[PDB]
């Protein structure tokens, strides 16, 4: 309800007094105290977060008008206030109860809180001291009672609710840092310095770009004129001791030779704005330079703004937005959309903004041969997407001699002009913030410090803005590349462009062409980029040309290099390079800004001409904090949605946690995580709303949700790019291994999580191999230790390195280190390494492929990643003597994992103790006697086989029971029913589910198969005597 | 605002989005529309029109004969309230879509004007006739009187047309208001008719308009529609029950969903009934296409034109769900083996198309979460081009599976 709104000096627990009429819509005997929904419309594009207050009827307020206590909005009524609220009554008046209540008080008062010796005495004294009512008090986090008193720190399970004075956490907190002294309710301590009333001009007040557009409704004055006020600037009551004239509705500015007259209005308390500045619409800042203006002057001459201009002059500002026929039609009609209801108010040479929706290109906007009265209704359905500047070319006129200082267009006057293009500098982001006003998909605002390469690039470009005064044409250029996709090169350049206040041209090479490199087509490729460049660059702006994904065009062929292929590409790359040079010769600056993925295959004959070769990393853990901060920022989530419920994070989150749990992820993954969270949140919200009960009027986000999404994302990465069958097992299940697993696990733990001992240039235990007999589980422990530290994982599943193509089969070896280097904290596991590891002294026969693959692999795994530290490699093979030579230092594995037979009776018991846990163990007889019964010759596979036999036998026993009961039931019927028609449809747990007893183990204990004969163990230990006995 | 007759005053204007809700009362009224109880109604009588939609005319003469768009020819209607429809949507009566000369489909926007008719246009006093011109060949004419019943009898307006069996309802005579006219309360003694005979010289001037004939294939017209070849489906796997909820959430993690499974496990029929249910429950528009048919896949430029067409169409209609059959033939990696990947250039011809598509759709999706979604179908999640997963275009997923014996029998 659009209830009318009024404010009171009454305190943070004074009641709301509701309108005497609307009481008929809400006041009823069911509630002892009324509670209503407070949503005062703040300055902002988004709606108001929900608040709730204790309420009473007002006997006196005008119809549909409300009094509120000012304190909940963080101000006293020292300045005028908004006169309407989106109030709502609450069905059944229900309110949630807080579990957490918290309050921050200064040290001196806190000493008094401590002098109150008991919690019940504290409550009894302090609730009365603060005039609080038991149970009847409803509060929010970031409520502040008074200065130095009761900052509401944290609340749960809601940020706001009722307090149970019998059973709630009422948490003492001492403001040992006097942070409360920084808090203020906007109240001034004293009258402001040196009022200048009666002066014709005022000074020392700045101008400041709006954080957003403001509605026609939010200004209190709203005179009915169809078009009168579009510049619509505003300033707080400070103007009233600067402008003596009655807060006059229009005022004028001149500096630097300009003329501005600006409609200027009041500002209200429900605000985030700073004092002593003109809050500036975009059309204002565009008309001034980047140089500040700090001056204002009173004038009434608005009636002299000429109501007839018999002609109209204008021009479009140059830009990439102007060059294309597939936009010209919308731009040309956007001329009409502009000048209709854009009655001009201002000097010539002005920069009027106009914007449009880029999707609309192919559409009839349904106004030509439709007319009538629809166009602003479609304009109510659309919303804009990209913005162009129009330059107010000086009108040539005959109605009046005064033409320059200001004129009015009226759409009753039929003229326009189109003098091709004019060139003008685009505004710097740091002053304009231009994007956030029109609400496009904002570029990420980088900082100039923490991504140092961005400082490098932006300085490299700024070189040529700055050298323009030195007159040297620096010809600056750069060529961006990354070892992996999705690093946001283009967005980063976009940022640099907007930050510096420099035009940018962009073309995407995946789009630009009717064909890839082909016969008789080089002209069809290259002329296109030539033409589209020529259409704009030598006309206007500093020269900045951005080409995406150049590797599409510029490629090099090593083999399959037949003439009909090679000659075309080989001509192409030069035929471009010559054009690039021609652009750099003819035009000023010609800053080529390239991008590519795999840098290796950029044509050297081109790349030699380039210079800065910036490598942009995947973001560090220190970087990604800023990423999450951005995407979780309220601006970025309370958009593209349109339902009135807003979204926010809440104080239980901490970006530090994500910084711990997120690594090896690109910005795209981060965005996908955050949106997956937002989806889970909205789903939870609506699903709860399906139940009557307390829930927030805003949708909230949780750490467990974010973590779950991170796991989902890392799985999606592993499924698409990584290995199948990710690390997925409980280390708890690898029983019986002892300080051997100790030394192993510590050896893979310490370089992973104690890096200060390991962030050093020396060698650091990069690889291990395993040579125990079969039946002690190596392959399991490999995935388990990988799970213990979330190692990236790649399995060489044996012989899949081999291929038909001698001369290319080695490629899978380079691939192994490619994928490892792409997944820096990785474990690489060669299972059954024998499959690519004969004797290194193989044969006096031919040096067949089996040797050439393995020796090259061993050499490369010795010779590379030995510098690029980080990877780990693991190998297992249940037969030692074939890996004879690679056990020496040049094979480097050098580690003696006789992960062989068990040695101790308790350890063998620990096997079944770790294995059986997933089914119900018997304990009516105790486990140790099985180990006593076992001959000391078995391994985990054997103990597995034993428990498997026992439990399967017990399943057969319960089957032999229930089959008898089914047979009896059949004899109790036609003996012919479908076997489904009883015990299964009844789903009798008692007759079907797990049963076992230890006598089925003892009965199963004889019939195992020790296929590892003791002769085999003896042979392996005899080899151990020289592999390992040293 | 008083119109050319002082009998008529104009109240308010709004634009609303057409939807289907399958509520009609043809035995009582026809030329009528229904509006939400939340869209509080200034008057129960008004004018409406389609907001015409067509391509830019991005090429000289549009490559076809028709020079200029036909005007809106807006029709007066009664407006009656219901709660059963979402806000700002309109239920448009069956005998009104055909007057708007397009197949009934949740889609285009309607104009709505709210109107006052003064006491100068009450019951009787202008016993006007109306021509019922036969616009196409017919039986030797039935009586004009029966049309007073079979048109429902609720309302009429000048120059009305009804293509269902091609009749024209028109009058141009003095001593009549020649505007909106009441009929619901009016006695049949207060009205007259001409069952005006056929005539080529008359109809051929009307046939100069845009006439993409709606029942040009032989199906006994709207008279009997002797062309059904479809049915319900046997609700075997609940996959529908999950997906139809998911794909109609207020907001979604990403624009795309992928549907896969063994050849012949029944992608196509399932998609058809997902389409139908989505087209009936929650007002989503659909456009549907087969990789077999759009044979431009040998070239880039015209294919790009098709993708931009679909994009633009979607963005002008309401929330929509694009669906594609056997997408592998359009966007799949063209060699299932990587082979020599064009000297590892990897950009074979196909992937360009898919990249342009994902770029465009992403640019749209960042604007507003509902404006478009896409639903792929294919053989296997991992066999379609991995670049589809690289950009995080897709996330949630389903697979069909061999139906379990119980439901399988219930299907049999
Ligand atoms: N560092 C970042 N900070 C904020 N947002 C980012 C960052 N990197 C990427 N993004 C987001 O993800 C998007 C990545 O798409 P973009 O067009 O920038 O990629 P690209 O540089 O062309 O990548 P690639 O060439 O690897 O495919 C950006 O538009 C932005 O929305
Ligand atoms: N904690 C444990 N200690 C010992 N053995 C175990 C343990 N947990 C499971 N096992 C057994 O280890 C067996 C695996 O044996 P082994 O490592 O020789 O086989 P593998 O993984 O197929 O071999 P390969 O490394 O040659 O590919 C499993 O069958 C399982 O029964
Ligand atoms: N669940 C079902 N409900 C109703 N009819 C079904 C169902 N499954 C299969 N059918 C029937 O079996 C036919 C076979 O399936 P359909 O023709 O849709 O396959 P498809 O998805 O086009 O197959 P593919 O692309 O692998 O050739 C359907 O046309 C339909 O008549
Ligand atoms: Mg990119
Ligand atoms: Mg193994
Ligand atoms: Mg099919």
């Amino acid at each position: 309800m659009k209830a009318s709104l009024t404010f009171s000096l009454s305190g943070i627990y004074a009641p709301c007094s509701i309108s005497r009429d609307i009481y008929l819509e809400y006041g009823d005997k069911k509630a002892e105290c009324l509670y209503g929904t407070i949503r005062l419309p703040q300055y902002g594009p988004g709606c108001t977060p929900g608040k709730i207050v204790h309420c009473v009827l007002d006997d006196s307020l005008p119809f549909c008008s409300i009094v509120v206590p000012s304190k909940l909005f963080g101000f006293m009524p020292t300045q005028p206030t908004m006169d309407f609220c989106y109030f709502e009554p609450i069905l059944d008046n229900v309110v949630p109860v807080l579990d957490s209540v918290t309050f921050l008080i200064n040290e001196q008062l806190y000493s008094k809180l401590m002098d109150l010796p008991q919690e019940m005495q504290q409550i009894q004294f302090l609730h009365y001291k603060y005039n609080i009512n038991s149970m009847e008090t409803v509060v929010h986090s970031r409520d502040i009672l008074t200065s130095g008193l009761c900052q509401i720190l944290n609340c749960s399970p809601f940020p706001q609710g009722l307090v149970d004075f019998t059973e709630t956490q009422l948490i003492l907190v001492n403001d040992t840092e006097q942070k409360l002294s920084a808090l203020k309710y906007a109240n001034e301590d004293e009258e402001y310095a040196l009022p200048k009333i009666g002066t014709n001009s005022a000074l020392s007040i700045d101008l400041e770009s709006l954080p957003c557009t403001i509605s026609r409704d939010l200004l209190r004055p709203a005179p009915h004129i169809n078009d009168d006020n579009s510049i619509y600037a505003f300033t707080d009551a400070e103007t009233l001791l600067r402008l003596d004239v009655t807060s006059g509705s229009f005022i004028t500015v001149s500096n630097m030779g300009c003329v501005r007259l600006v409609k200027l209005f009041v500002l209200l308390l429900p605000n985030g704005f700073k004092k002593r500045t003109i809050y500036a619409p975009p059309k204002i800042i565009a008309s001034f330079p980047d140089c500040s203006v700090v001056t204002i002057s009173k004038s009434n001459i608005g009636h002299t703004d000429i109501p007839i201009a018999n002609q109209v002059f204008i021009s479009r500002v140059g830009g990439w937005l102007q060059s294309q026929k597939c936009f010209q039609n919308i731009i040309l009609t956007t001329l009409k959309k502009f000048f209709s209801e854009s009655k001009r108010i201002l000097c010539q040479n002005d920069l009027i903004p106009i914007a449009f929706d880029s999707s609309m290109a192919d559409l009839n906007i349904a106004e030509e041969n439709d007319e009538s009265d629809d166009e602003d209704e479609l304009g109510q359905y659309y919303k804009n997407d990209s913005l162009v500047w129009f330059f107010v070319t000086s009108a040539e006129l005959d109605c009046f001699s005064k033409d320059n200082s200001h004129f009015i267009i009226d759409p009753n006057r039929t003229k326009l002009i189109t003098t091709n293009i004019t060139n003008r500098r685009p505004l710097p982001l740091s002053r304009s913030n231009l994007q956030r006003y029109y609400g496009f998909a904002e570029t990420f605002y980088y900082d100039l410090h923490i991504f140092p390469y961005v400082r490098q690039l932006v300085n490299i470009l700024e070189t040529s803005f700055n050298c323009s005064q030195r007159g040297i044409t620096l010809n600056a250029s750069v060529l961006l590349h990354s070892t992996t996709n999705n690093v946001g090169k283009a967005t980063m350049v976009r940022f640099a462009s907007k930050y510096l206040g420099i035009h940018l041209l962009e073309i995407d090479c995946l789009s630009l062409t009717s064909n890839s490199r082909q016969l008789d087509s080089t002209s069809k490729i290259i002329g296109y980029i030539r033409a589209k460049c020529e259409n704009v660059l030598p006309y206007a702006s500093p020269a900045v040309i951005f080409l995406a994904h150049l590797d599409s065009i510029l490629l090099d062929v090593n083999a399959n290099q037949d003439p009909e292929a090679i000659k075309l590409q080989k001509s192409i790359n030069f035929e471009m390079s010559k054009l690039l040079d021609d652009f750099t010769f003819k035009f000023p600056g010609t800053t080529f800004v390239g991008s590519v993925n795999n840098i290796d295959n950029v044509p050297s004959s081109f790349r030699s001409h380039m210079r800065f070769e910036i490598l942009v990393p995947v973001p560090s853990e220190a970087q990604r904090l800023r990423i999450f901060q951005w995407y979780l920022s309220s601006h970025e989530l309370n958009r593209d949605v349109q339902q009135k419920v807003p979204v926010s994070y809440m104080d239980n989150i901490s970006f530090s946690s994500l910084s711990s749990y997120s690594a090896g992820l690109t910005p795209l993954d981060i965005k996908s995580i955050v949106e997956t969270a937002r989806m889970t949140a909205t789903a939870r919200f609506y699903q709860e709303s399906k139940k009557c009960g307390w829930l927030p009027q805003s949708i909230l986000i949780t750490q467990e949700d974010l973590s779950k999404a991170t796991s989902k994302a890392r799985n999606e990465f592993s499924v698409s790019i990584g290995a199948p069958q990710i690390p997925n097992v409980t280390w708890d299940d690898i029983g019986g291994i002892d300080f051997v697993k100790g030394e192993i696990l510590d050896t893979i733990d310490m370089p992973l999580k104690h890096p200060e001992l390991f962030t050093s240039g020396m060698k650091k235990r990069s690889g291990i191999l395993f040579y125990g007999p079969p039946g002690t589980g190596k392959t399991l422990m490999a995935k388990a230790i990988a799970t213990n530290f979330s190692l990236n994982f790649f399995s060489v599943k044996g012989p899949e390195l081999l291929n038909m193509y001698i001369g290319e089969s080695e490629a899978n070896v380079r691939r192994v280190f490619q994928k490892a280097r792409e997944a820096k904290p990785c474990v690489i596991f060669f299972d059954q390494i024998d499959s690519v590891a004969p004797k290194r002294g193989n044969q006096g026969d031919s040096g067949g492929v089996m040797d050439r693959i393995v020796s090259q692999l061993l050499a490369e795994l010795d010779g590379m990643s030995t510098d690029a530290d980080g990877v780990f490699v693991i190998g297992a093979t249940n037969r030692p003597d074939l890996l004879d030579e690679a056990l020496l230092r040049p094979g480097r594995f050098d580690k003696l994992l006789y992960l062989g037979i068990p040695d101790t009776d308790t350890k063998q018991l620990n096997i079944l103790e770790a294995l059986t846990r997933k089914f119900v163990l018997d304990n009516d007889v105790k486990l140790i006697e099985l180990a006593k019964l076992c001959p000391f010759n078995y391994t985990g596979a054997d103990f597995y086989a034993l428990c498997s036999d026992a439990m399967l036998n017990a399943m057969s026993r319960i089957a032999r029971m229930v089959e008898k009961k089914v047979s009896q039931h059949n004899e109790l019927t036609g003996e012919n029913i479908s076997t489904r028609r009883w015990f299964d449809k009844i789903a009798t747990k008692e007759d079907t589910k797990v049963v076992v007893k230890m006598e089925d183990f003892l009965k199963a204990q004889e019939q195992l198969t020790p296929s590892v004969s003791r002769a085999e163990l003896n042979h392996y230990e005899a080899v151990r005597a020289n592999f390992e006995g040293a | 605002t008083i119109l050319k007759n002082g009998a008529i005053q104009l109240l308010k204007k709004v634009i609303l989005r057409s939807t289907v809700c399958k509520m009609d009362f043809p035995k009582d009224n026809l030329f009528v529309v229904y509006i939400s109880d939340g869209a509080q109604l200034p008057s129960q009588k008004g004018y409406a029109s389609i907001v015409k939609c067509s391509l830019r005319q991005s090429k000289k003469s549009d490559s076809d004969n028709k020079s200029v768009g036909i005007p809106s020819k807006k029709i007066g209607v009664f407006i009656k309230c219901d709660s059963q429809i979402p806000e700002n949507h309109i239920a448009l009566s069956s005998h009104l879509w055909d007057a708007f000369f397009t197949h009934p489909m949740n889609g285009a926007k309607i104009k709505l004007e709210f109107l006052q008719m003064n006491q100068a246009n009450i019951i009787s006093g202008r016993n006007a006739t109306v021509n019922i011109k036969y616009f196409g060949k017919d039986v030797p004419t039935k009586s004009g009187d029966q049309y007073s019943k079979l048109l429902g009898g609720s309302l009429l307006t000048n120059n009305l047309i009804l293509p269902t069996e091609q009749i024209i309802i028109e009058i141009k005579k003095g001593e009549s208001e020649q505007q909106l006219c009441n009929l619901n309360e009016i006695s049949n003694e207060s009205v007259q008719w001409k069952v005006t005979q056929m005539g080529k010289e008359e109809v051929k001037d009307i046939i100069e308009r845009h006439l993409p004939k709606h029942y040009h294939v032989k199906e006994t017209g709207e008279v009997s529609r002797t062309s059904k070849d479809e049915d319900d489906f046997i609700t075997v796997n609940s996959i529908k029950k999950e997906m139809v909820n998911y794909l109609t959430s207020p907001i979604i993690a990403t624009p795309a969903i992928i549907l896969d499974g063994k050849q012949g496990i029944g992608k196509t029929r399932l998609l058809k009934e997902l389409i139908n249910e989505v087209e009936k429950d929650h007002h989503i528009f659909v456009k549907y296409a087969d990789c077999e048919t759009l044979h431009e896949t040998s070239n880039l430029d015209k294919t790009q034109k098709l993708i931009m067409e679909w994009c633009s169409f979607c963005y002008w209609y309401g929330p929509s769900l694009i669906v594609l059959d056997n997408v592998e033939a359009l966007f799949g990696k063209p060699q299932a083996n990587d082979g020599d990947p064009s000297n590892n250039g990897q950009w074979d011809n196909a992937s360009k198309l898919l990249n342009f598509f994902i770029n465009q759709v992403t640019k749209i999706f960042n604007k507003d979460n509902k404006r478009i979604r896409v639903l792929f179908s294919g053989k296997q999640k991992t066999q379609i081009n991995p670049l589809l997963f690289d950009k995080h275009f897709v996330s949630e997923t389903w697979s069909l599976r061999a139906p379990d014996k119980h439901a399988r029998a219930k299907l049999l």
